[PDB]
């Protein structure tokens, strides 16, 4: 339909995708609604190990937005493959899903996505390389450009199902880590990744976080998401799913204008668990407003603008 | 069927202590609770406050179609203060409601049921008693406050009926000067289940005091993000499993004690 | 008094100080109270030469900030010494007065510099290094330490008052920007200047600002604001100015927490005129509630925290 | 002894064309009310929402206290659709009165005015009208619209004395098929002081046609944040002086044609 739009490795009935770390694996969300009336999900980080993640406390509220530090919480490659996955494929098998893959060293990248491919219904992974590298300092594989571009290109040597790279937006100048990640064969990319924010309780005088610094989303960091993904686009020809204090079908087509291809939801979704739902139900008559026919159209319009 | 989400109205709210208000919502979300010890995730009346106020459930009305909550305010740049702003006749934003309650089912008139509160954890402790009040049991109920300026539903718990009601104040402003803890140390019988909620350091008195004890049934808070078990914000060790996470919004919030860590 | 404050250049009866670009030079909002109540006031930008700015639209709202790209409009130095300066010496010769600096080249720096310290209730230079550089391919003086360190000891050398540098969000480590800033002679900092943002109409699918990217600023940026200055507390022994979405007395504490010795506020002018004062008068009320008996002693506690 | 800024009481408001709302505001801002042309900056109910909403007086009673203004609402993530929620008891946070009116001093009975409105340019045109009906002189007021959809305050312009009302819509749904710039084409008289406000295309060519008349008053509107002049949110250049930045705010909203670029 209008709301149809497809890009590698991804034929969606509509742009809306939850955001990963803001749905699980499907298996809360669900309880709400039928979670066929989204385009996709991103899940969950995968790590190679399961992780129990940071102590608590590990959100805190913000002005439009929120603070986490949960720290990649997940059961590991094994389980995901046995259990979260198999899940999504059983209740949801027409449902493509979105594997966020994030490590601490490259070795465990490459064989996450050396094996989460054969999920059947995992058709794209997403490279999340805003994590510390034991193996450069503690330096996140996002702030260099060789350092992803390497990362890239070896797990794109594994991979059998597209690979999109999730970029942060902690960055002087994110131009030259775009670029050098297409060159290493990234197919599509995902932005943005949270900001970096903290939050002090008046009464200890210490951190809210029990990590110090947490993660900033929300509508309060949609100005930044659409700074970037607009740079971003000027710079690169391979599709972006944009993301970043999303709330509304206004939001989706805002994203649109800044050069994305589809929209992924995350914060929203826990003010609001029908956000997405709603969204979807909303573009036709928003994009009606602004006179948009069609939203593959308006990407190439966008495209072309350019 | 469920009904999950409902903007609720405000039948009433008033201020019953310092800083503490009693607000009574009527929807069809009181025609899904059952345990209790759930919880409603309540969205603040301000568009830059996004993550919702987990409120213990204090008591409900099936033929009213209402339920009570009690809650304390922080300052005025705080989010429920801005919720007790709201008036007679205001909608809510409800989701609801949430979590795994007090089991009351195996209860029965022989038992001996001990009640162990404090401050802002006393709410959901009232429509237990309540419940339980119906099995014919005879219950012992300790509550704790920081003062007589905090002491809250004193008089909802003396009306029941088969209630022996203990309060202390840590100031001695009323009742028995002192913490909850030191009423627990005199208890002379052999308690059969444990219910408990409040804050931290009297859930770890009462988790050593009864530590034997199996039906022993703790209510736990966190920080809270999207109340339902997806975004990992709220997350306990499973003390009879490590390398596994409990949430306090899902599996929870009232947990086994054998299942905490302090 | 409890609120009373001493830093490089400044003995403030409150730590409350109004942004620059965010007050004007203060003729404005007199009107409003009387501007002795303030601690000091950050004075709008002075350039060597007069500047119209950019075009408009320059400003637009975001969730809980707002966006801002007016470029630097001032009427220059011979201007400001003549009219805007004296004006704050006649009606308020005891408000210090921080003397906000910004340039093109590093010669234009150092000529403010030089000259704008003559003024007697100029107290401090705030040197705005965010600015791009036309000898450095566009490059902000602040997001390269060897630059900005060399624009901070030129001006160093022609200062008559203390010298603190404003420091920019837009980087990927500001630690060592910070580290050479200081050991080029900064008596102070101040932190932070905007995050960059974007907007789009709908209707035209055109950014909102002309100049397309604009400064973020607001409550939204405050833990981003928290954040880089507890980053950068624990690595410089020079006293900070905080500043980032400021709005209440809570807000001041919160940013004494993070290891401000006073603290400006900019957007929240805008809202409500008076905020500046209510802070003022709030703060003590406030201090009670959390136990905090002067902000002096709050400053020392903190650095010693550490 | 000004107010500057007032929590004024809203004591109606209702939809009275497409999307344009009236509200009556009730305060002691409106003792400090003078010249037609002056604004309010409207801090828009949502915490997320920081700058407020500017809004021209459309009209005001010095007795009852009460000032009128009229505007229109954006979708439903706007914050003007968020202040049309307001509810006639609320209050409403004001600052004002802001800018440089129109001035009407130097208006006398002998004179012909014209007066050219487009679309919510409207509002304080019908101030303007009021003050000079009290002056016996003889007006034409021509204001055009999008639609029938969009018309607003015909009915008050009509109820005036001294005054030939004509009236354009785009579409040709009311009154005369058109722009209002064609009304202004068929002028047939010697006009002494116009007055003006709309859509920028409008104001244009109102500008050129009476380029050589000096009374012309032209009301300008502008992204804003301080609304006081601070900030240079919201500047023009100044035509008649290069190098000199005009703000729309303080400066205006009301300017002299020689100081306006189209
Ligand atoms: C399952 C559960 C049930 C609860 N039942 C009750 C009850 O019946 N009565 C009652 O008074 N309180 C109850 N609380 C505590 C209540 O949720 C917090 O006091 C409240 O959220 C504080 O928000 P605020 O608007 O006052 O402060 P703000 O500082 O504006 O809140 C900032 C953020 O921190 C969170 N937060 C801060 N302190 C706490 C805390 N102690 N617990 C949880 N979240 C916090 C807020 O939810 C918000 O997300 C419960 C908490 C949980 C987890
Ligand atoms: C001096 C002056 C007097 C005015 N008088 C009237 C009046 O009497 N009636 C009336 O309907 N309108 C009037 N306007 C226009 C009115 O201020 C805007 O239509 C309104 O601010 C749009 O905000 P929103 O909440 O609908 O949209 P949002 O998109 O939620 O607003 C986003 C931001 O953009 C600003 N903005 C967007 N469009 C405009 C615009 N065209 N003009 C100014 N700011 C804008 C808003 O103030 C806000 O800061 C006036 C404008 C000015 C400058
Ligand atoms: C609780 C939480 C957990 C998240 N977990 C992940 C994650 O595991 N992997 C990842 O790539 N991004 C993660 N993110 C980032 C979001 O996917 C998204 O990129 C960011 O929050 C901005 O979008 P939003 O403002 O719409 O939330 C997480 C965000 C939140 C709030
Ligand atoms: C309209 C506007 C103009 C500004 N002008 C300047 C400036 O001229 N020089 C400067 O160093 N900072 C300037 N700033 C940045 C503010 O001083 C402040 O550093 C930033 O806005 C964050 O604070 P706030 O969130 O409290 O506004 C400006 C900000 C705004 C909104
Ligand atoms: S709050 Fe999200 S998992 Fe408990
Ligand atoms: S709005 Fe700030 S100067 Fe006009
Ligand atoms: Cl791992
Ligand atoms: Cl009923
Ligand atoms: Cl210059
Ligand atoms: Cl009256």
């Amino acid at each position: 339909n209008r709301l149809s739009v497809k890009l590698p490795g991804l034929d969606l009935k509509n742009p809306i995708i939850p955001a990963s770390g803001c749905f699980g694996f499907g298996e809360e969300y669900a309880k709400y609604y039928d979670l066929n009336k989204l385009g996709s999900i991103m899940v969950k980080a995968t790590t190679l190990h399961p992780r129990f993640g940071n102590p608590t406390p590990r959100v805190a509220e913000t002005a439009s937005g929120m603070l986490n530090a949960d720290g990649l919480q997940n059961p590991g490659l094994e389980v995901i493959m046995a259990e979260k996955l198999p899940w999504l494929n059983e209740n949801f098998p027409d449902l493509p899903i979105i594997a966020n893959v994030a490590g601490s060293e490259e070795d465990d990248y490459v064989a996450v996505c050396a094996k989460i491919g054969d999920a059947p219904n995992v058709k794209v992974i997403e490279l999340n390389i805003s994590c510390p590298n034991v193996k450069h300092g503690g330096q996140a594989f996002g702030t260099d450009p060789d350092v992803a571009a390497a990362l890239v290109k070896a797990c794109k040597a594994v991979s059998k199902v597209p690979l999109y790279v999730k970029l942060s937006p902690n960055v002087t100048d994110i131009v030259p880590i775009a670029k050098a990640v297409e060159a290493a064969g990234a197919d599509g990319l995902t932005m943005i990744n949270t900001l970096m924010g903290v939050r002090f309780d008046l009464k200890t005088r210490k951190p809210v976080l029990a990590n110090i610094t947490g993660g900033l989303s929300g509508p309060a960091i949609k100005p930044v998401a659409l700074k970037l993904i607009h740079q971003v686009a000027q710079v690169v020809d391979i599709p972006i799913i944009g993301m970043g204090g999303v709330e509304s079908a206004q939001d989706v087509l805002e994203m649109y204008m800044a050069g994305a291809s589809a929209v992924a939801v995350g914060t929203a979704n826990f003010a609001d668990p029908f956000v997405c739902p709603k969204i979807i139900e909303k573009l036709p008559e928003v994009m009606d407003q602004y006179g948009i026919d069609s939203l593959e159209n308006l990407i190439q319009e966008v495209k072309n603008s350019k | 069927m469920p009904k999950l989400q409902e903007m609720m109205t405000i039948v009433s709210q008033r201020e019953v202590a310092s800083n503490i208000f009693e607000m009574v919502l009527k929807g069809e979300l009181v025609e899904e609770m059952d345990l209790p010890g759930q919880f409603l995730h309540l969205a603040v009346p301000n568009a830059s406050m996004l993550l919702r106020r987990p409120i213990s459930i204090s008591s409900w009305d099936k033929v009213a179609k209402t339920c009570t909550i009690l809650y304390r305010i922080g300052d005025e740049t705080s989010g429920t203060y801005e919720i007790s702003k709201l008036q007679s006749g205001a909608k809510i934003d409800v989701m609801g409601p949430l979590g795994n309650g007090f089991p009351v089912d195996e209860v029965v008139s022989t038992d001996k049921i001990l009640i162990v509160g404090g401050g802002i954890g006393v709410p959901p402790l009232y429509e237990l008693a309540k419940q339980l009040e119906e099995k014919n049991c005879q219950m012992t109920i300790l509550l704790g406050f920081a003062s007589e300026k905090v002491k809250i539903l004193e008089k909802e718990f003396a009306e029941l009926k088969n209630v022996s009601l203990k309060i202390a104040t840590d100031d001695g402003s009323y009742g028995t000067k002192g913490h909850v803890g030191m009423l627990m140390e005199e208890i002379d019988f052999e308690v059969d289940a444990l219910y408990t909620c409040g804050a931290p350091a009297m859930l770890k008195a009462v988790a050593k005091k009864y530590e034997q004890l199996e039906r022993l049934y703790i209510s736990m808070e966190s920080r809270m993000a999207c109340g339902i078990g997806a975004c990992y914000a709220c997350v306990e060790h499973d003390k009879e499993d490590e390398n596994h996470a409990l949430k306090v919004c899902e599996d929870g919030p009232v947990f086994l004690g054998k299942q905490l860590l302090l």
